[PDB]
């Protein structure tokens, strides 16, 4: 629900804006696609675009140790 | 009330686009262009033009006229 580490999916829960999404890393052997897909109302596909660039920026500019982390050994459950 | 998302209802038409930074700002200004630029001034030069060419015509005639109107007359000096 609200309470998801990750903020968009705290503003997607919150704000009802998504039944679902998901990031993506689709590697090829010399591309790939990185990014996201979601499914949203009708009313609602511009925000959750919003947010999920913003979340991108954030990422980009300002990225912080403790959610790092989090996302370190959410890869390490994931890979193990 | 009137946003993107509650407009019209469409169905069944697929857009396919491209990157402005993909793409260049200028294709075929000239080779295709001008063409272009004929194919519009030949569809409106007969719709357009003949209404401004009277007045071109009325003009010219009004302005001889009033010349010619200030002119000395012979006659009313005459005997």
């Amino acid at each position: 629900g609200t309470h998801m580490s990750s903020t968009l999916a705290s503003v997607a829960a919150t704000r009802k804006l998504c039944q679902s999404f998901q990031t993506f890393n689709i590697c090829y052997a010399e591309t790939g696609l990185l990014g996201a897909h979601f499914v949203c109302d009708n009313m609602s596909i511009d925000d959750m675009m919003f947010f999920l660039q913003g979340q991108w920026m954030r990422l980009c500019t300002s990225a912080t140790e403790s959610e790092v982390v989090r996302g370190k050994n959410i890869l390490r459950n994931a890979l193990v | 009330g009137r946003e993107f998302g509650h407009l019209t209802r469409m169905r069944h038409v697929i857009t396919y686009s491209l990157s402005p930074f993909e793409q260049r700002a200028f294709p075929h200004y000239f080779t295709k262009g001008i063409p272009n630029v004929l194919r519009r001034t030949r569809a409106c030069i007969l719709r357009v033009a003949p209404p401004f060419v009277v007045f071109y015509l009325v003009y010219t005639w009004g302005t001889q006229e009033f010349e010619k109107s200030k002119r000395k007359n012979p006659a009313a000096y005459e005997n």
